């Protein structure tokens, strides 16, 4: 997770060699999707994006408090100006092309430095699987539990769901 | 509606690649 | 063989929200009657204001089964025109009596030419190249 | 008008409606032309205008401004004195005491209208944890009542019992999963050949009756032209409709009146060269295949389409009772 | 109709979604099922689903030997449980 | 591997969150080009992963 | 993104002028490593035809 | 003398007897031959149809397809694809030990 | 409500009939909603 | 971490115990004979 | 019309600057497909040496077991290959490691107060309180009494900070090496960038 | 803990510079910046390394449990 | 499979398995993210398995992910693309989208393959490209036609299709024509492809070969356009910065 409230699984983890290099040669770290924004419209991400270009160079405590600022006095156009003070990429799309490709690309990519998180609750102890397993004594049915390890329970409404299908060869 | 103190001497660092001290 | 051919005389270049290819408004010089809307790469064929291309719809090149890149010692029809595309018809629409219209799409490029006498010699063919000089 | 409830709600309705019309003013200019970059290669609204992700009031709270923050359909709530803020004048009239949000969510939004946005939150999430089991018991309400009830081989709609429930299914005897161009009628004249030999009426139309449907419809086609004008109480009640002695998986052309009148309709404005024996021929042989299957499930399935729409239906007061709590009654 | 909490009775034991009959015979727990956390793939089909090979070694299925399916069952006997088109067990007349 | 904000506040450092840093920095290309990642899914560099990346216990 | 020069000038890639960089691990010059990758490579073209084709 | 024919393996459920049309299934691959693999294969006039298809990263498979004309089969083009490979990686490197000596 | 409506079940003596497949699952015997409505016969060709 | 107890069956083996995934027990040539459930049961 | 005798003519390579290090050298009128692969083979393909297994024999400090033994691993050995050769993982534990596939490593550091006055140098304050990788000392397995004695196996910054101690706590270790692809793990990766 | 061997994204070892500061405050005497500059500082897509970093090590190394006091 | 609040019967419905080595997870494709409503952050999907061969017809022939392409509620379909898959259809059937000779023959086999039942002509068909003379390339709206070519199949004429977009005249420049979609024998002649073609929207171009051809089809071209709208991804990206 971001700062922002932008959660999201570790979907695959990709080969450093099929990944776009950049401007220098500098390959990215989390790939997020560019569609995940227009539904959270996250323009905090964008700016912490961009500004973490803008504090990797500078010394001063990056002011991200807000509300000091006003619409004229925007923190991206009061602190737009340091963009200009050193010659930045003034729009913040910094250069990373493709690499399994080998050619620069229709944009230019928008990269930046943003502070992740790593999230508690995490999912590598979730699956489980049963070819014949235990029993109940009362019932011979399979024994329930997730530390035994056995019973996957197909419910009231999925019974009714395999005779919606008009099956029932499954159901058997 | 003054704005807030400018940071009292910046200096330029965006620069290019293959080249160490050309800025003059 | 040749089904079409005048002189034009482009109007307007519009890029409009693109890069490479620009819609065209091309008039003829020697009628007065007919009109060229036509989408050309102008990456490849730059063509400014008030040019004077020469379009000459043709059907064929000189019976093959699908296109090859092109070899050694072969002649074509295509040597004498300077930028060529291919593409169907799918639409004739009259305009009025004596303005039946066609509709040229090569693949995405879209074109709309507008005649009397070309009714005799214009069918809605999925085969027809298409060739602009100058 | 601030120690009455109905008063002060009007207020509210005046309000809005008028400062609204400011967010016409500034989306109607500036969104499709103001912009930085335009369209194809504008990424924020290439998603946005194709159904990728987003709309355009996420374009506007983005570009634009925000907008009035009205809470449950209201107003921005008050204090006891005429405060909504203590940072402003009591009974103050404005649009920013009232919630209206001038900046956007790219430059940023102000201490007193950022506080009020955070209303629009916290009394948005909390109709989550409202609604987590209205409709729990009301789908398996129905899946226990309409439990085996099944199509028979001679389509009337019969509970597992034997009960009759319904002569055929719906009244003409089509799954909803079949029927989605079965008013197409421009569709299945242009694709007419490749459709043709789907429905391939080569090896088909000598095991199955023919001339018996297309005779006794046109009784019926003739029959109601007498009827038309006619309230439903004096109705010619001689004839029955086609469906009530013929059925549709056996005599081709037996078509119930809605899907009758609406193929005719198509071939009698619409014709241009065009024929309609090469069509009258396909589109009463579509509406045989497009049939139901004798054995379907239609107990069950009707009662998944009370079902899962009915998650989405608690959504509350901007009467008659509405949602789940009408649906249970 | 007897005298902190009783004991439940034969009837206790069958009158809610909990006890007998609501739950262990319209919903009875199954063999041969698994589950995990769903992960995306667009370079696979649309009616597939990916499996990674510690489901691969567990779910068997019974196959009858036949004529035709005896070549792709020798190499199934072959592997055994640790080589993935295997056999786990085989089982006789 | 914990490391301090760049992007941070002014009251994080009067709170002393520098005793206890959560999280760390990374260098984020806001991208779609792999196809893996949509409806909030995102994709690790396997050799920053390998060189130790948010390692824990 | 200036006004003056919105048209005056336009910018492209020499599409097959690259400029590798190099830098190394320590171990190696990095001149040797760029020799190692261009035989590695044919190391893996040689090995694919010295090899033959069974089903 | 050992073979390793676990490198190459010609799909024969996509191979026409014309030999014209082929399809290999290459395994420990990736993207790293296969477009330079492609591209070599691609200036032969002969071959129609040249394309490489990694199945899913997740096995290191590869396939590439070659269709030809004619008059050429696809191994006698795929021989000729990596017969070329070899001698464009030796085309590289003594143009290179030449500019390294001069400095 | 089970044993509700079992003592107006048992003193109806009531002979259920298992074709409703809330009623049929539990004596296991094939659902008759779809696939079961029907059955399979083989012909054996000779005599 | 074996432990102790009767021969096996089937004319085969006298092996002993170990055990299987949390509901029964094996022993090292697979022979498994009835009467093994551990009483399996409930809590509170 | 492409053949490679027409490449020849037209290819060129200008090494702009060649360094000990960070080598920057153009090219000329090669296709995109080979000068990726060029890139993709110098992080993935070219082998180098990695120190593999880590036997802790002793580790007391606050740094854990497999923190620091994931640091060696990380540690970059001026050692070229073409003298090891590779492992081959279907032979069992005591078979798998020759004199010839594995440099074998050690470390072993206590730390003690050392008496001093102070506000204190951390240095002048504790005896050996730093574990630099320049304390990494080879142990020469088998033949190498003479076939590494030109080259003793020396971390290539021998500066890299591989723990910190305190008085009491000591690391006693034994690291094996191996040489590997870089597409495995990314600690046998023969470039920066 | 203690400073990462490698540059997570781009690779270049990096523990080699952690020491310079306060001798560039004490001995050098500067401000940040002109201080953030000379001694090798390069790229800003591992200079983060410098004002990254935290080096709790520090605090757990007063916790042992094998010293009186 | 079988999401857990299985409301409707599309919650759970029958697939095929491939083993994919190297993974621990289960694996779906996105597209079937619209008959479950599972979003592919945290949930759990139990996958039940049939084990005789009256249950193996009836998890391809009554309740696989074929059939279930309309839903009974409404008729409407639940099977489309999802995000970024739309957004390439706006860059792949563009105007300005060009594409060289290798890259035609590359998008092509990068989503249709020969070797797994994709093809039906036992051999992959091209087009003509639309120039000729000065360097001759294919339009991105013809890669289109090339799909729709190779798995529909030969005994059937093309399609033939009018419909709109999502995206009006107004954006493309003046005068162009890019709101209706026009098929005419299997090919492409004007407009792009968005939401209101191959995702959830009734009446698009999948939505209308579903009952040109039969639902195997229409299963066909979701997963060769959803690789090919993927292999274009990976060859060209697609973003969202501080500029827009």
């Amino acid at each position: 997770s971001s700062r922002h409230g932008q959660k999201g699984v570790c979907s695959r983890k990709w080969p450093t060699i099929d990944m776009p290099f950049s401007e220098t040669g500098i390959q990215p770290d989390i790939i997020i999707n560019p569609h995940a924004f227009p539904s959270r419209m996250t323009i905090g991400m964008f700016v912490e994006s961009l500004a973490g270009k803008a504090g990797a160079l500078h010394g001063i405590a990056q002011d991200s408090t807000p509300w000091i600022f006003n619409e004229d006095d925007t923190p991206a156009d009061y602190f737009g100006e340091q963009l200009a003070k050193a010659g930045y990429n003034y729009h913040g799309n910094e250069p990373m092309y493709s690499g399994a490709t080998g050619e620069e690309l229709r944009a230019d990519i928008y990269v930046g430095v943003v502070y992740y998180q790593r999230l508690r609750h995490m999912v590598n102890d979730k699956f489980q699987v049963r070819s014949t397993g235990p029993v109940n004594s009362l019932t011979m049915q399979p024994v329930k539990g997730r530390k035994r390890h056995g019973g996957i329970r197909v419910g009231e409404m999925e019974r009714d769901a395999l005779i919606g299908h008009g099956t029932s060869f499954l159901l058997q | 509606r003054k704005d807030v103190p400018k940071v009292e001497g910046l200096k330029l660092e965006h620069f290019a690649t293959g080249y160490d001290a050309e800025d003059f | 063989n040749t089904l079409f051919d005048d002189i034009f005389q482009v109007s307007e270049v519009d890029p409009g929200r693109y890069n490479k290819v620009c819609r065209i408004e091309a008039a003829s010089t020697t009628q007065d009657q007919c009109k060229l809307t036509l989408d050309i790469n102008v990456e490849l064929f730059p063509v400014a204001a008030q040019d004077s291309l020469t379009v000459t719809i043709a059907s064929s090149l000189n019976a093959t089964r699908s296109w090859r890149p092109p070899q050694a010692g072969d002649r074509s029809l295509a040597d004498d025109y300077d930028y060529v595309m291919y593409g169907t018809a799918y639409k004739f629409e009259e305009v009025s009596k004596d303005l039946i219209a066609v509709y040229y799409s090569f693949g995405g490029l879209l074109m709309r030419l507008e005649g009397n006498y070309r009714n005799l010699n214009n069918l809605k063919q999925e085969n027809a190249y298409l060739l602009i000089r100058r | 008008i601030l120690r009455d409830n109905n008063k002060s709600g009007i207020l509210d309705a005046v309000t809005s409606s008028k400062v609204n019309a400011i967010t016409s003013q500034v989306v109607s200019k500036c969104v499709p032309d103001g912009t930085m970059k335009k369209f194809p290669c504008n990424s924020m609204q290439a998603m946005a205008l194709s159904g990728a992700k987003g709309s355009n009031v996420n374009v506007s709270q983005i570009m634009c401004l925000l907008g009035q923050q009205a809470l449950e359909g209201r107003r921005v709530p008050v204090m006891v004195s005429g405060k909504t803020l203590p940072s402003f004048k009591p009974y103050e009239t404005d649009a920013m005491a009232g919630g209206y949000v001038k900046g956007r969510f790219y430059s940023g939004i102000k201490p007193q209208e950022y506080y009020f946005h955070c209303m629009a939150g916290r009394e948005g999430l909390i109709d989550t944890a409202v609604k987590t089991s209205r409709s729990g018991y009301l789908q398996r309400c129905l899946t226990k009542q309409l439990e085996g009830v099944h199509v028979s081989y001679d389509n009337s709609i019969r509970d597992a019992d034997g009960t009759l429930v319904q002569f055929m299914y719906g009244g003409d005897a089509i799954d909803i999963t079949k029927e989605s161009h079965m008013t197409q009628f421009e569709f299945c004249l242009d694709n007419y050949y490749a459709l043709l030999k789907k429905y391939n009426p080569s090896a088909l139309i000598e095991h199955l009756d023919v001339e018996s449907a297309l005779k006794y419809s046109k009784k019926t086609l003739k029959y109601r032209k007498k009827h038309s004008k006619e309230p439903h109480y004096k109705q010619s009640v001689k004839y029955d409709p086609v469906l009530a002695k013929y059925n549709p998986a056996k005599y081709l052309g037996s078509v119930s009146e809605n899907f009758q009148d609406k193929l005719e309709s198509f071939l009698d404005k619409n014709s241009k060269g065009v024929n309609e024996k090469k069509f009258r021929a396909l589109m009463q042989l579509k509406y045989m295949r497009s049939l139901i299957n004798p054995g379907e499930a239609v107990g069950i399935i009707a009662s998944q389409s009370v079902g899962e729409p009915s998650t989405q239906m608690t959504l509350n007061t901007f009467n008659v009772t509405l949602g789940i709590p009408r649906l249970r009654e | 109709k007897a005298q902190k909490v009783p004991i439940p009775g034969v009837k206790q034991a069958l009158e809610k979604k909990e006890g007998l009959f609501r739950k262990h015979m319209m919903g009875k727990r199954v063999n041969y099922a698994a589950r995990s956390v769903i992960s995306p793939d667009p370079n696979i089909e649309t009616n597939e689903i990916g499996v990674p090979p510690v489901f691969a070694v567990k779910l068997t299925y019974p196959e009858p030997v036949t004529a035709y399916n005896i070549a792709e069952l020798r190499q199934a006997v072959i592997n055994g449980p640790d080589k993935w088109p295997g056999a786990t067990q085989i089982q006789n007349e | 591997t914990g490391q301090t904000p760049i992007v941070k506040a002014n009251l994080y450092d009067d709170y002393g969150m520098d005793n206890f840093p959560n999280g760390f920095n990374a260098v984020v290309a806001v991208i779609s080009y792999t196809g893996y990642d949509m409806d909030d899914a995102m994709i690790i560099n396997k050799s920053a992963d390998e060189r130790g990346f948010g390692y824990g216990t | 993104r200036y006004e003056e020069f919105a048209d005056k000038v336009k910018l492209g890639r020499v599409r097959n002028h690259f400029i590798f960089n190099v830098e190394s691990a320590g171990a190696m010059t990095p001149e040797e490593i760029f020799f190692k990758s261009v035989r590695i490579l044919k190391n893996k073209a040689e090995y694919l035809k010295n090899c033959p084709i069974t089903q | 003398e050992e073979p390793d024919r676990e490198k190459i393996k010609l799909l024969t459920q996509a191979t026409s007897e014309d030999g014209t049309s082929a399809s290999f299934q290459i395994v420990e691959e990736d993207h790293t031959l296969g477009n330079a693999l492609r591209y070599v294969i691609m200036k032969n006039p002969d071959v129609e149809f040249c394309g490489y298809s990694i199945p899913h990263p997740s096995e290191n498979l590869l396939n590439i397809r070659i269709q030809t004309y004619g008059e050429t089969t696809a191994v006698d083009a795929l021989q000729k694809g990596l017969k070329d490979l070899m001698d464009l990686c030796d085309v590289v490197e003594s143009k290179f030990t030449e500019k390294i000596k001069s400095m | 409500t089970t044993c509700q409506f079992l003592t107006k079940a048992v003193l109806d003596n009531e002979r259920e009939q298992l074709d409703s497949p809330s009623a049929r699952i539990v004596v296991g015997k094939l659902n008759n909603v779809g696939t079961g409505s029907f059955d399979v016969l083989a012909k054996v060709p000779n005599a | 971490t074996f432990i102790r107890g009767p021969i096996c069956g089937t004319d085969n083996c006298p092996s002993r115990l170990w055990r299987i995934i949390d509901g029964r027990r094996t022993c090292q040539y697979g022979h498994v004979m009835e009467g093994d459930v551990e009483f399996n049961d409930d809590e509170d | 019309e492409w053949n490679v005798e027409k490449f020849k003519k037209d290819f060129e390579v200008n090494i702009s600057s060649l360094d000990a290090r960070e080598a920057n050298f153009d090219l000329i009128n090669i296709d995109t497909s080979i000068a990726n692969a060029f890139r993709r083979i110098m992080i993935s393909e070219v082998p180098s040496v990695a120190a593999e297994y880590v036997y802790f024999f002793n580790n007391t400090s606050v740094i854990q077991d497999e923190v620091l033994a994931h640091r060696i691993g990380l540690v970059p050995l001026k050692v070229d290959p073409d003298m090891l050769t590779w492992v081959d993982s279907n032979l069992p534990d005591d078979e798998k490691f020759t004199d010839e596939n594995t440099i074998v490593l050690s470390l072993n550091v206590k730390c003690t107060r050392n008496p001093d006055a102070p506000s204190t140098d951390p240095k002048e304050l504790y005896n050996n309180a730093h574990v630099y990788a320049r304390d990494l000392k080879f142990e020469p397995q088998g033949r190498q009494s003479t076939t590494f004695a030109d080259c003793p196996v020396v971390p290539a910054d021998p500066d890299i900070l591989l723990a910190k101690l305190r008085p009491g706590q000591e690391i006693s270790l034994k690291a094996h090496c191996i040489l590997g692809i870089g597409g495995d793990h990314a600690k046998f990766s023969p470039v920066s960038t | 803990m203690i400073v990462p061997v490698r540059c997570f994204s781009c690779g270049k070892v990096v523990g080699d510079k952690w020491e310079s500061y306060l001798n560039l405050l004490q001995e050098d005497e500067l401000d940040e910046g002109t201080a953030l500059s000379r001694l090798g500082l390069k790229r800003y897509c591992c200079r983060r390394m410098i004002l990254t970093h935290v080096d709790l090590i520090e605090k757990f190394l007063r916790y042992n449990p094998l010293e009186k006091r | 499979m079988n999401r857990q609040p299985t409301l409707h019967k599309a919650s759970m419905m029958g697939h095929k398995v491939r083993v994919l080595p190297n993974e621990k997870t289960l694996r779906l494709h996105y597209a079937n993210t619209g008959a479950y409503n599972a979003d592919f952050d945290g949930d759990e999907m139990n996958m039940h398995f049939p084990q005789n061969e009256n249950a193996r017809a009836e998890a391809l022939n009554l309740a696989n992910t074929d059939s279930q392409y309309l839903t009974p509620t409404s008729g409407s379909p639940v099977r489309g693309l999802i995000q970024d898959h739309i957004s390439a259809g706006v860059w792949l059937t563009s105007k300005d989208s060009f594409f060289t000779r290798e890259q035609y023959q590359q998008y092509i086999y990068g989503c249709i393959r020969p070797e797994d039942g994709h093809t039906t002509r036992s051999k992959i068909v091209t087009l003509p490209p639309t120039i000729f003379k000065p360097y001759p390339l294919w339009t991105g709206k013809q890669i289109i036609t090339t799909v729709l070519l190779n798995v529909t199949p030969p005994d059937m004429p093309g399609i033939n299709l009018i419909s709109k977009n999502k995206i009006k005249n107004e954006y493309w420049g003046k005068g162009s024509l890019e709101n209706e979609v026009l098929f005419k024998d299997g090919a492409l002649l004007c407009g792009i492809l968005d939401k209101s073609q191959y995702g959830a929207s009734k009446y698009g171009i999948v939505h209308s070969l579903h009952e040109v051809y039969g639902p195997e089809v229409a299963a066909k071209v979701l997963s060769v356009l959803g690789r090919l709208f993927t292999n274009y991804i990976t060859a060209t990206a697609f973003t969202c910065g501080m500029d827009d």
